[PDB]
RNA sequence: UUAAUUGCGAUAACGAACGAGACCUUAACCUACUAAAUAGUGGUGCUAGCAUUUGCUGGUUAUCCACUUCUUAGAGGGACUAUCGGUUUCAAGCCGAUGGAAGUUUGAGGCAAUAACAGGUCUGUGAUGCCCUUAGACGUUCUGGGCCGCACGCGCGCUACACUGACGGAGCCAGCGAGUCUAACCUUGGCCGAGAGGUCUUGGUAAUCUUGUGAAACUCCGUCGUGCUGGGGAUAGAGCAUUGUAAUUAUUGCUCUUCAACGAGGAAUUCCUAGUAAGCGCAAGUCAUCAGCUUGCGUUGAUUACGUCCCUGCCCUUUGUACACAC
């Protein structure tokens, strides 16, 4: 029911709507988007590194991850 | 420890051992579907066929695939130490068998029927598919068994 | 709806079947003067700002 | 024996503190009259041995609990005590129902 | 819940019948007094006897109290 | 700047000292390693199958620095845990013995612990060295 | 021998001791004496020796297969 | 203000609390004044505490629990439905993400977002039953201040808390949409709706 | 000799014993400072004492914590109480009277904690209960 | 008015006694006394290791000195609702604020009056009346089985239905106990074994050693991702061990394997007001072994109310009674 298993149709997605994202977490990107759990925590540590989304506190079972500047 | 970013080159459902197994869900606990299989013998065959446990049991190949089948009907020659198995000291052979998905049934059919034969109490009950185990019958087990 | 306040000043006594109904005497925080006796229900005191959505009621079940 | 020390130990245990307590005011007593360096009456703590018991000797009625206490104190004092005072104040007027043992440490 | 017994109140309005010259209106050392003027087989008795004492003293000071 | 293992964070030294110990290649595992539970209180294998040894050896090695002296039977009470008995309620079972001897046999082959003929196995003059070294460079990096 | 010698010596004041009074309660039935009259005889004969309060029991079926309980009090007693 | 030097060191963010006594280390209680009247001296402001977390007695007066501080309190109910009893650590984690997720949402105050939810969710009338049977009538009354907060607090935790219940939403996220919700006025929270449910139940049983 | 002073502070089972000693702001517990208390979740439940007053009161002070007894977080809040007593009995000894009450006022006007161990005890449990007050189920049927 | 027949008062009653209370045990405080190598702390006669110009840690008390803050236990001290304000017939009292270790009878128990019950126990007693039996015994002993048997109904419970979670690793903190020469009790440390456990030894008749019982819930970092699913562990099979003379009707422990019901529970119903409820374990009891039980202990620690007679039960007054074996 979920995509577990990312590809480039949905890549798109993510990357489009990551941005003015007020909030991000691993629930708001199973709800607003179809990907699983666990790929998408895999989403959100990527998107860290490079650096489009921004830390408020780090923390397992939860995240908060709001935008850039 | 550090996570990679991976593509999807993704399969559709896929039939082990004469028994459909699903993806979608990790292949360790995919292959706990088939019968004789539990958490433990799959974690062990994975590890022993060298491959990475977050391949979701349905973006693989097919060599790996083969590779875990063979370790799963032939644990000690690939460094299994034999308590590990499904049936361990066989009554008829005196070799250790670990039973597979269509025959676990067969040999648990055989195991009860070879007790009722021999008129053993431990079968006998199960003629009657009562409790076996000797746990109270007083007001329990009202629904099956 | 303009829900006015009310600041209760005595707590005539306890009320109600069950005894969970306090019996208090208030007047109005706007058009003092204006004294009047509800039935509250939670724990209260002297100077408790309470809102009566509406104000032409008084306790009925008393002593 | 020409004024040796021994160092002696004491250790006293009863169920009836009070007169326990006397008797240790009684062994620190005989040793500043003589001139005896000692360590002071150490008190260990208390044991209460406790037995939780049904009251009814049946099974009838609601179940009630009663809770036993056999309270035992035990002491012990270090006393650097020569051989020929200790044992005729130690021998003689023992006082009843409370244990007292002797004991040599030489290290 | 701490309404005093009558072993409180009467050795309280005995107190007072004797000794009022020596008594005062402090607790702290009217227990002192009691145990030096009374007999009390226990030191919270003396207390609960001594405190009822003070204020009946406090009662005393403005305006009689019968009995 | 002096430093000891007590003014490092406990959670991070393990993660430093199992990470050195892995680039080390020199703790010989006992290679029944990713087949044992590591407790008969526990139900599954180690997740980190390749490095759940070295994060062992690491909260060993910190416990005995911390300590006076750690036998086996100390340990398995140590890492034990409550089993899952099923119908019946949870209880307290000890740990693996044989991973919590070989363990202490593999840092005493490297020398991060001594005999310690007062009871267990207590640590060693290089072993105390090595560790104050990774707790110098997690504090000052 | 000789590490436990037993020391028999008499007991004052006879009149305060239960132990002693309910013995002797017990074989004065054994020798005839009416119930009451040997409650009342130590009742009385414990207040003569000195005690403030006495209280005797007698529990059991006398005169009638119906079993009840007599009490012979005198003086002050407590119970709690 | 100025920094000072120790033996241990210390972390200049944690430093710099010493003049301004605030939440965990970002929301200060200043300027957090209750706008809807009504609810003051019933909701604890103007004495900060750093932490949620506080082993104060509460439970021998009547009226005590009213000094209480409101973060204090909103974790308490949190410790609900058997399983989470205790388990306060727990429930302080997880309001720090939840005022997280309101303030990466909601630029205002976090504190204030759960203060004018609390003005928002208590029932300013309820409802008692009256008569000697269960075959009775229902008398409408009027909330004290003490109930309306006691009762806005457990409108708010347990509503939040079934949301969570079998969802893939976390307690912590599904508590914050119920603030937010519930601050600014939404009707589609779960305790905004009882609360009008019970509201006009005392309008017909009046 | 050196100035030290020898407090305590207590909560349910928990009591950190602190010996306070001049010196340049050293703050261990356990041999471990006071930025690794753990759980940090309850780090400002320990930091207030130093946080409140201010820390350029800890210029001259050295404070040694050792703790025993209780549970996680009742230990937290026994250090949390000998600091800020230790402090009191320090500037009560070796301060005058002005610095040791504006602590004492300041201490007290936050949490009377700080300084007065909680008076609440455990109760005894009871036959025919699983608690205190708890009773077994009874059923008439 | 009080928890109280607790008191203030009223008063053909007055002065009393038991009960209640007072009392006792225990918890909370004591930088005040007595002290302590079976408790702890600090300097160091002796010092040592690491990192640096002193923080952490390991040993000796004619291979040291000093002390009791923490621990202990003796003597005691301390709380009496103290002070203030309000209310009350300005009485007993009650409420709030301050102070205090403690202001719920300071918390919790021990004991507990009169009169009873055809309440339970003759299956605790070498306590016992009467009756029965007493050698083919209803005495005692031995062998084996049964009390656990399973269409069903009811009660006390344990584990859950999941993310406030399961699992993995790491961090890792209690208290009440008990324990062997009248031989195997608690068991440390070393070795072997996946594990259970086996083995070589050490300590403790115990504030010394098991044992800092390094308990669990809990905390962090990860895997899982709303899927009867990695929830749940019922049923069932194979094997490896321990206890016992003996494990089959599986004592129990462990390993692999099947992954059943159950998606928060109808009618109804139990307990509970602050370190209390609830969660979480630990000890002891029984015990060769086996707890899902009980008695205690500690860990984490709420919501709500400081009230009433609506239901239920009890007590009292008035009233009615053809009841008194008492509706
Ligand atoms: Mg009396
Ligand atoms: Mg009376
Ligand atoms: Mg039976
Ligand atoms: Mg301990
Ligand atoms: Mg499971
Ligand atoms: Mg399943
Ligand atoms: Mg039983
Ligand atoms: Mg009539």
């Amino acid at each position: 029911q979920h995509a577990v298993i990312l590809d480039q149709e949905k890549y798109d997605r993510i990357l489009k709507e990551v941005p003015t994202y007020r909030y991000v977490s691993v629930s708001v990107l199973v709800d607003r988007l179809k990907i699983g759990g666990s790929l998408a925590r895999i989403a959100l540590r990527h998107l860290e590194k490079e650096g489009i989304i921004k830390p408020i506190s780090k923390h397992s079972k939860q995240a908060i991850y709001t935008r850039a500047t | 420890s550090l996570v990679v970013q991976e593509q999807g080159s993704f399969q559709h459902i896929l039939r082990l051992l004469n028994t459909n197994v699903d993806g979608n869900i990790k292949i360790v606990y995919a292959l706990t579907t088939i019968k004789g299989v539990g958490r433990r013998y799959s974690n062990l065959v994975c590890k022993k066929a060298d491959v990475d446990l977050h391949k979701r049991a349905g973006e693989l190949t097919q060599e790996e695939l083969e590779r875990i089948v063979q370790i799963m009907q032939n644990p000690t020659h690939y460094k299994i130490p034999a308590w590990f198995l499904n049936r361990q000291n066989d009554i008829t052979d005196g070799k250790d068998y670990h039973t597979l998905a269509n025959n676990v049934e067969s040999k648990l059919r055989d195991d009860l029927e070879r007790l009722k034969k021999i008129r053993a109490h431990r079968g006998i009950r199960h003629f009657w598919g009562l409790r076996v185990r000797g746990q109270h019958t007083k007001t329990t087990g009202r629904r099956r068994a | 709806t303009p829900v006015t306040l009310a600041k209760v000043i005595k707590v005539l006594g306890r009320t109600g079947s069950r005894g969970g109904v306090t019996q208090v005497r208030v007047e109005f925080l706007e058009d003092t003067s204006r004294t009047i006796v509800r039935n509250v229900k939670g724990p209260v005191r002297e100077n408790d700002i309470l809102v009566l959505m509406e104000s032409e009621r008084e306790a009925r079940r008393l002593r | 024996q020409q004024q040796q020390i021994i160092k002696i130990r004491i250790t006293l245990t009863s169920t009836k503190v009070k007169q326990l307590e006397n008797v240790s005011s009684n062994i620190v007593k005989n040793a500043e009259q003589h001139n005896l360096v000692k360590k002071g009456p150490v008190r260990l703590p208390t044991k209460v041995l406790k037995i939780s018991t049904r009251k009814t000797p049946n099974g009838e009625g609601s179940k009630t609990w009663e809770t036993y206490e056999m309270r035992i104190h035990k002491r012990y004092i270090d006393l650097e005590a020569p051989v020929q005072i200790v044992k005729r104040i130690t021998q003689i007027t023992i006082e009843p129902g409370v244990d007292v043992e002797v004991v040599v440490a030489s290290n | 819940g701490r309404v005093r017994t009558k072993t409180v109140k009467r050795a309280s309005k005995a107190l007072i019948e004797r000794y009022y010259p020596k008594l005062t209106l402090d607790f702290q050392t009217n227990k002192r007094l009691c145990d030096e003027i009374a007999t009390i087989q226990s030191k919270r008795l003396r207390n609960k006897i001594a405190g009822y004492t003070t204020h009946l003293m406090k009662r005393i000071q403005k305006g009689p109290v019968r009995g | 700047p002096g430093v000891s293992v007590r003014d490092v964070a406990a959670q991070d030294f393990i993660n430093a000292y199992a990470s050195f110990l892995q680039r080390q290649g020199k703790l010989e595992v006992p290679g029944y390693v990713d087949i044992v539970k590591t407790s008969s209180g526990n139900e599954m294998p180690p997740q980190d199958a390749e490095g759940w040894f070295y994060k062992r050896a690491a909260s060993v090695a910190r416990h005995i620095y911390m300590r006076k002296q750690v036998g086996v039977g100390k340990l398995n009470k140590l890492y034990g845990g409550a089993k899952s008995r099923g119908v019946r309620p949870y209880k307290h079972i000890d740990a693996s013995g044989s991973i919590n001897r070989k363990v202490l046999q593999a840092l005493e082959k490297i020398g991060i612990v001594e005999i310690s003929p007062k009871g267990g196995r207590r640590i060693s003059e290089n072993g105390q060295r090595d560790l104050d070294r990774i707790a110098a460079q997690t504090l000052e990096e | 021998p000789g590490t436990i010698v037993l020391y028999a010596e008499r007991v004052q004041d006879r009149g305060l001791s239960a132990v002693a009074q309910a013995e002797s309660m017990k074989f004065k039935l054994l020798n005839g004496l009416a119930i009451r009259r040997a409650a009342y005889g130590v009742v009385r004969y414990v207040m003569e020796s000195g005690a403030k309060g006495c209280e005797v029991v007698v529990s059991g079926k006398l005169r009638a297969a119906r079993a009840k309980a007599m009490k012979f009090a005198d003086g002050f007693l407590i119970h709690s | 203000f100025t920094p000072v030097v120790l033996a241990t060191p210390i972390p200049e963010e944690v430093q710099q609390a010493q003049t301004e006594i605030k939440l965990f280390n970002k929301w200060s209680f200043e300027e957090v004044e209750v706008k809807d009247a009504s609810l003051v001296d019933y909701v604890q402001v103007r004495q900060p505490i750093f932490v949620a977390h506080t082993a104060g007695r509460y439970a021998n007066k009547r009226f005590r629990k009213a000094q209480c501080p409101i973060i204090e309190r909103l974790t308490n109910s949190l410790m609900m439905n058997g399983r989470n009893n205790g388990k306060k650590l727990k429930a302080v984690r997880i309001i720090k993400h939840t005022l997280d997720i309101i303030n990466v949402l909601t630029d205002q105050n976090p504190i204030q977002v759960v203060v004018d939810a609390i003005t928002n969710t208590g029932p300013r009338e309820d409802t008692t039953r009256v008569g000697g049977g269960g075959a009775a009538r229902r008398q409408a009354v009027d909330v004290s201040p003490l109930r309306r907060v006691n009762q806005a607090i457990a409108l708010l935790t347990i509503g939040a808390r079934e949301a969570a219940f079998r969802n893939i939403k976390t307690i912590a996220e599904t508590l914050a949409e119920e603030l937010i919700n519930a601050a600014k006025g939404s009707s589609t929270s779960y305790a905004i709706k009882k609360k009008d449910e019970l509201e006009r139940v005392a309008k017909s049983n009046r | 000799a050196v100035p030290s002073v020898q407090t305590f502070g207590k909560k349910k089972s928990a009591t950190a014993v602190a010996h306070v000693k001049a010196g340049k702001g050293l703050i261990k517990v356990n041999g471990s400072p006071i930025t690794l208390v753990e759980p940090e979740i309850l780090r400002f439940k320990v930091y207030e004492p130093l946080l409140l007053v201010g820390l350029d009161k800890f210029s001259n002070i050295d404070i040694r914590v050792r703790v025993t007894g209780g549970g996680h977080v009742s230990q937290v809040y026994a250090i949390r109480q000998a600091i800020a007593k230790g402090l009191v009995a320090y500037h009560q000894k070796y301060v005058d009277e002005q610095s040791k009450n504006e602590l004492k006022k300041a201490f007290t006007s936050y949490d009377r904690t700080l300084l007065i161990a909680d008076s609440r005890r455990p109760e005894p449990k009871k036959f025919g209960g699983k608690g205190a007050r708890s009773r077994f189920q009874k059923s008439y049927r």
